């Protein structure tokens, strides 16, 4: 007889971010109901940029194997002794990267408040968009919530890769291709 | 069923269905069983005259079938099964890719199907492309579409009596 | 790895030990987990 | 759906609702959505089975190669029963998702059979509709639409068949599997199968 | 779709629009002109690498020297495979190569002011860049059909290069591939541009 039950956990009272506007609120899926205790746009905010940089890694760990950057030194075909194998001063560089788009695209905005102390500034919205899709508002909903839903998906792949590589010490496809 | 092609004065002139099978078929089955029978007989007729050709002497390809194997027309062997076989593995291969690609853009190229409300066994992609029969009446048109179904079945019978004189040479007259 | 159903049978019949006679409450309790020295050891998380 | 509906009913059972045990009393008419939609994919399933099983038993193969060195004759050498074994995992593996891909594609529409849709009717384009798919609309069931020519009332009495022979058909692939695994269960199987 | 108005819808398709996944739709106009760009882009860079491909595989090469200093002769590179030819170019002749396509690329994008992601997108139109395209006027003799009929030709031939550029840098290093039997060059199918 709960009044208000969570859409994906019906034994439970519904999380604050069921009702809520950010895009796959209605799932409602918060057991531990951290929504209540973490603020839901800094968390938007992660959870979009650990879906992305996730989206980024899985292909690219599942890849890596099968193709070489032509002529690059150091490669190994797992990812693991690769990061090991592979010169420091790139993957220092890889870093110098990353931190540079970070700090530039957050400049002075890097706290829970300072970060969406602009009503306008919207979670994990920072902007990039050269080919303009959101101007077709139409499916912006549609293209919010399969880039979420990928970021999950690449969340949990990319976490599967890399420890199915620990267990097995080959890498994926070859771990995959040995089970069959 | 009465509506469609193919009936002629030699069956009674009426629709030929011993079995019954177009009673069991709705205006699609009919429009499917016309396509299969006009691909059918036109694939009956260009093995049969191929077949024909090849086994009654006359020209044959001038040059080689393939440089690095070195296999000649000649040495193919002029009868239909063995030559076949004879034929590199490839080029079998790439005749098949090719009628599988002309049979995947015949499906897919043609906006009304067949099956989906087109004309059955028709080809826009490829027949006379410069237009050798295109300003003949339509009366003309659908009696020679009659004559192309009859001949076309009595291919049918031509080819596989060729098959089953290879295969049972004791069952065909002649040959 | 035997995958059951495709490269493996999906269930294999157990093995039928057939009837015989009763086993003793002493063989059966100095291997215990919890009335047993070696077997409370044995009962520890490995880990 | 409801238990009285569905068709079911026939002269060898009198013309009555067969229940002897009760189990449509004891369900919220959500239940027997899915047990006529799971009566009809058992029969279904079935009677492909079994032709299937009388193939093999027969001994009829396909001409060969079902994979590289492997011919068809080869591996159902030893019947029809060690005939899956015998098959490639490769070919096994893509016949499991094929069938994955069916059986996803006819839950995922949208009446569904257990939320207000009719149990049985399985979606004829399973593959159409599905955004950033790609299939050639050729329809699951009856895709040269040979169910053109039939009437309400034909195909009614046609489903009423498809119902027995279905149920048939369970009871023979049954007692074929039981033959096989229980020598004699079954007097009317051959040392074929 | 967002793509009727836009011009290449082919012949072999049929005369619909050849979106299966529907890519047109997602996006801006703004977005489908970026695309157009591109296709033509991609069409344009095709058509002039499998020329560039079938002059590298028949060896006719320009008479003279690449770089007086250092000891790379056309009728050296030649000898290479066609992808490393450009490995065996020079780093500064590579480097100005790049620049000059870099230049006319910034060029495109900054002299042609309505621009293709824009209002009157115009979105392969390169002239403008004067002398660029067609400096000796050669399309100034076509009307309006003839017109339109090239550019559906360009984009078709582009399309077909395109395909074909990567199939025979494809062929040898994956073999099976194209059914064909014909020996087709060796090395690699990516080279890295410096
Ligand atoms: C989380 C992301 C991530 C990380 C941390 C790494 C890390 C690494 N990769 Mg890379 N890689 C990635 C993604 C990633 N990769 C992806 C998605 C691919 C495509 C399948 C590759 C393909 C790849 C190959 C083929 C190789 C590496 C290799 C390496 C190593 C050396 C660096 C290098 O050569 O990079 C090379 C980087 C690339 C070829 C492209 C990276 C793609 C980026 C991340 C996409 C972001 C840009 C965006 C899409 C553009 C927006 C356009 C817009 C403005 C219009 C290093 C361990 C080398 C290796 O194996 O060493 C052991 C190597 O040979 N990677
Ligand atoms: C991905 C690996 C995989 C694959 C391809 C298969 C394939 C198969 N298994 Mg299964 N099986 C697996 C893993 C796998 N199994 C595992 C991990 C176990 C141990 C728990 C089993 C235990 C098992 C048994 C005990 C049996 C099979 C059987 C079967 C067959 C029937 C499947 C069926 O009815 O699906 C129905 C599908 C569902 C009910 C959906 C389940 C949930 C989805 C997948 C999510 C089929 C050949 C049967 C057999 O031997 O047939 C000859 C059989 O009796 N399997
Ligand atoms: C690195 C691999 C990878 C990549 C790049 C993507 C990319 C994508 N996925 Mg994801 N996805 C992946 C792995 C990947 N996925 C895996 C392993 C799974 C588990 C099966 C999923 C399951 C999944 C689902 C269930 C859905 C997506 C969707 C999407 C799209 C997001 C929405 C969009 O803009 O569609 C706009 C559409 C397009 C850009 C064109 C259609 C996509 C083409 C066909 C991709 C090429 C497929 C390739 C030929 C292989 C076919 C086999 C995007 C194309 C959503 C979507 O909309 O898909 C259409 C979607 O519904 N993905
Ligand atoms: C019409 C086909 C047919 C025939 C002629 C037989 C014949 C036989 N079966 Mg059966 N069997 C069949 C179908 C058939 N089976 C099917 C379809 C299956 C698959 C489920 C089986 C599965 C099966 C097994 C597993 C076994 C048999 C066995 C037998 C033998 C003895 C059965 C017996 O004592 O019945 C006695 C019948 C009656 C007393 C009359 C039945 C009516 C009463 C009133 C019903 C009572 C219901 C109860 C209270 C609930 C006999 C050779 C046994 C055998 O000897 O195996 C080697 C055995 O173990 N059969
Ligand atoms: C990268 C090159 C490229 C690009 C940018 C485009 C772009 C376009 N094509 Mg396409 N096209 C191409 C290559 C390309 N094409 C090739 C090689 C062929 C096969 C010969 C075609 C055949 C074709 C036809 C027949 C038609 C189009 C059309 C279109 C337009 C609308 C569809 C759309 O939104 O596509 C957007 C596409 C992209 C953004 C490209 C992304 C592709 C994915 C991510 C990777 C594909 C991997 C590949 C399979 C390997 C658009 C301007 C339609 C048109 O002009 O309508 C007016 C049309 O009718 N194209
Ligand atoms: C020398 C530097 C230089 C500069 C400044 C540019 C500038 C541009 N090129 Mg590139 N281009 C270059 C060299 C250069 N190009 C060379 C040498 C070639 C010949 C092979 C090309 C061939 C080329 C094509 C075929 C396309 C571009 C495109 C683009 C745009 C950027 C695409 C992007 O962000 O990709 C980031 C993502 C990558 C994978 C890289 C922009 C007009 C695209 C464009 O204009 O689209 C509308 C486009 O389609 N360029
Ligand atoms: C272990 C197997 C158990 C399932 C594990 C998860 C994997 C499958 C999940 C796919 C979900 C992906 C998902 O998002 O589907 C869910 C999605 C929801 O349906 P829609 O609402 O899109 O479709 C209903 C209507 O909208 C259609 O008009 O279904 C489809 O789009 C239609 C079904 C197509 C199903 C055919 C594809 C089957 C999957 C591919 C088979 C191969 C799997 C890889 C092995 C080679
Ligand atoms: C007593 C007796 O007989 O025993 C027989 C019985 C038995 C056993 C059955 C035997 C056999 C086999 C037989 C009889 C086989 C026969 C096979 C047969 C009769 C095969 C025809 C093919 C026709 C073709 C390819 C036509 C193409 C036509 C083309 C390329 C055209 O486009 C036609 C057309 O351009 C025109 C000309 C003019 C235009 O206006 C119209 C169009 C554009 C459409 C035996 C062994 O022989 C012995
Ligand atoms: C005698 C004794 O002691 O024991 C007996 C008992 C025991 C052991 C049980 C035995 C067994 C096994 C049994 C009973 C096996 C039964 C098997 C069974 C009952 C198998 C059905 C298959 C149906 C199929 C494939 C349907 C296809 C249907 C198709 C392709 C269609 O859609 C047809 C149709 O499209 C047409 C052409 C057009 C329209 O007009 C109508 C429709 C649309 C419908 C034995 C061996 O008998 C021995
Ligand atoms: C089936 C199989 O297995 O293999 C098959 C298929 C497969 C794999 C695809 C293969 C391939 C490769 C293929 C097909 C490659 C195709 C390449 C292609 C299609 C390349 C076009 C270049 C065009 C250029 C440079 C034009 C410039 C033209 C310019 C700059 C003009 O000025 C044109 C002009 O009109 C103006 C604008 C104005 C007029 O006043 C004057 C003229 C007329 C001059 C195979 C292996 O070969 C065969
Ligand atoms: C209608 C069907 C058909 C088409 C549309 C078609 C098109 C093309 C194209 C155009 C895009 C090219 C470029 C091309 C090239 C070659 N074809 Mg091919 N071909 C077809 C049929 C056959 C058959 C039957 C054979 C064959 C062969 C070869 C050889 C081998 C030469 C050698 O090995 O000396 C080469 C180089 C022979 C073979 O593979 O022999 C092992 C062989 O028997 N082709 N072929």
């Amino acid at each position: 007889a709960i009044a208000k039950p969570s859409n994906a956990v019906p034994f439970l009272t519904a999380p604050p971010c069921q009702s809520s506007k950010l895009a796959g609120a209605e799932t409602g899926f918060d057991p531990l109901y951290l929504s209540e205790f973490i603020d839901l746009k800094w968390a938007r905010e992660a959870e979009l940029k650990h879906g992305r940089i996730c989206m980024l890694a899985a292909p690219g760990y599942f890849f890596q194997e099968f193709f070489q950057l032509p002529g690059f030194p150091g490669y190994s075909p797992n990812g693991i002794e690769a990061v090991s194998s592979v010169s420091p001063e790139a993957l220092a560089q890889i870093v110098i990267f990353m931190s540079v788009i970070e700090y530039n695209s957050n400049l002075n905005k890097w706290t829970m408040d300072t970060m969406f102390a602009d009503p306008k500034r919207e979670p994990g919205n920072l902007g990039f968009d050269p080919l303009k899709f959101g101007e077709n508002k139409n499916t912006r909903a549609r293209l919010e919530m399969a880039e979420l839903k990928n970021g999950r998906l690449a969340m949990l792949a990319f976490s599967g890769m890399v420890h199915q590589t620990f267990v097995t010490g080959k890498p994926v496809w070859a771990s995959l291709q040995d089970i069959f | 069923v009465a509506d469609m092609e193919g009936v002629g004065p030699e069956t009674g002139n009426k629709v030929f269905d011993p079995l019954g099978l177009a009673k069991i078929a709705s205006p699609e089955t009919l429009a499917w069983y016309r396509a299969a029978e006009l691909k059918h007989s036109r694939v009956a007729m260009a093995a049969v005259t191929g077949w024909a050709w090849v086994s009654s002497g006359g020209p044959l390809f001038p040059g080689y079938l393939s440089i690095d194997q070195g296999i000649t027309f000649e040495s193919l062997g002029r009868d239909g099964y063995a030559a076949w076989a004879a034929v590199p593995e490839a080029g079998k291969f790439q005749i098949l890719g090719t009628i599988g690609i002309l049979e995947l853009l015949q499906e897919g190229s043609v906006k009304p199907h067949y099956m989906a409300g087109g004309t059955p066994g028709k080809v826009p992609l490829l027949w006379d492309p410069l237009g050798f029969t295109t300003k003949l009446s339509a009366d003309t048109l659908a009696t020679k579409r009659t004559s192309e179904l009859k001949n076309g079945r009595l291919a049918m019978i031509g080819v596989m009596s060729l098959v089953s004189a290879h295969f049972i040479p004791g069952s065909v007259p002649l040959l | 790895m035997t995958i059951p159903g495709v490269n493996a049978p999906g269930l294999v019949p157990a093995t039928k030990k057939s009837v015989g006679p009763k086993p003793e409450w002493d063989s059966f309790r100095d291997t215990s987990h919890f009335w047993s020295s070696e077997g409370i050891m044995n009962s520890v998380p490995k880990v | 759906a409801f238990v009285d509906s569905i068709e079911g009913v026939g002269e060898e059972t009198g013309n009555k609702i067969w229940d002897p045990l009760g189990i449509s009393d004891a369900v919220s008419d959500e239940a027997v959505m899915w047990f006529r939609h799971s009566e009809l994919k058992h029969g279904r399933v079935a009677m492909l089975a079994t032709v299937g099983y009388m193939i093999g038993a027969a001994g009829i193969t396909f001409p060969g190669e079902i994979a590289k060195g492997v011919t068809f004759a080869s591996v159902g050498a030893s019947g029809p029963y060690a005939a899956w074994d015998a098959t490639p995992t490769a070919g096994k593996l893509q016949i499991l998702t094929i069938i994955l891909a069916l059986e996803w594609a006819a839950e995922t529409k949208k009446p569904h059979y257990m939320r207000g849709g009719v149990p049985g009717k399985i979606d004829q384009l399973p593959f159409e509709g599905i955004p950033g798919l790609w299939a050639p609309k050729i329809k699951f069931w009856d895709p040269l639409n040979f169910m053109g020519a039939l009437t309400e009332e034909q195909k009614a009495r046609k489903r009423k068949s498809e119902l027995k022979n279905g149920r048939l058909a369970m009871i023979g692939i049954i007692s074929f599997l039981t033959g096989h695994n229980i020598p004699g269960s079954v007097p009317a199987l051959d040392s074929h199968f | 779709s967002a793509a009727d108005g836009m011009e290449g819808i082919s012949h072999e398709t049929g005369m619909k629009t050849w979106d299966p996944l529907g890519l047109a739709d997602l996006g801006s106009p703004a977005t489908l002109a970026f695309f157009r760009h591109a296709e033509l882009k991609h069409c344009r860079v095709a058509m002039a690498a499998f020329v560039g491909w079938l002059v590298a595989v028949s060896g006719v090469h320009f008479p003279g020297l690449c770089s007086f200093s250092e000891g790379v002769s056309f009728e050296d590179i030649s000898k290479l495979t066609p992808l490393e030819q450009w490995a065996a170019v020079p780093a500064l002749g590579k480097a100005q190569i790049l620049l000059a396509i870099g230049i006319i690329e910034h060029n495109s994008e900054w002299k042609i002011k309505p621009h293709y992601m824009a209002a009157g997108g115009k979105p392969g139109d390169l002239k403008g860049l004067k002398s660029f395209w067609d400096p000796a006027g050669l399309t100034s003799k076509m009307s309006a059909a003839k017109l339109e009929r090239q550019r559906l030709s360009e984009l078709k031939n582009g399309r077909a290069a395109m395909i074909g550029i990567i199939s025979v840098l494809i062929a040898h290093n994956v073999p099976g591939s194209i059914p064909l039997p014909i020996n087709f060059p060796a090395g690699p199918s990516l080279i890295l541009p410096f």
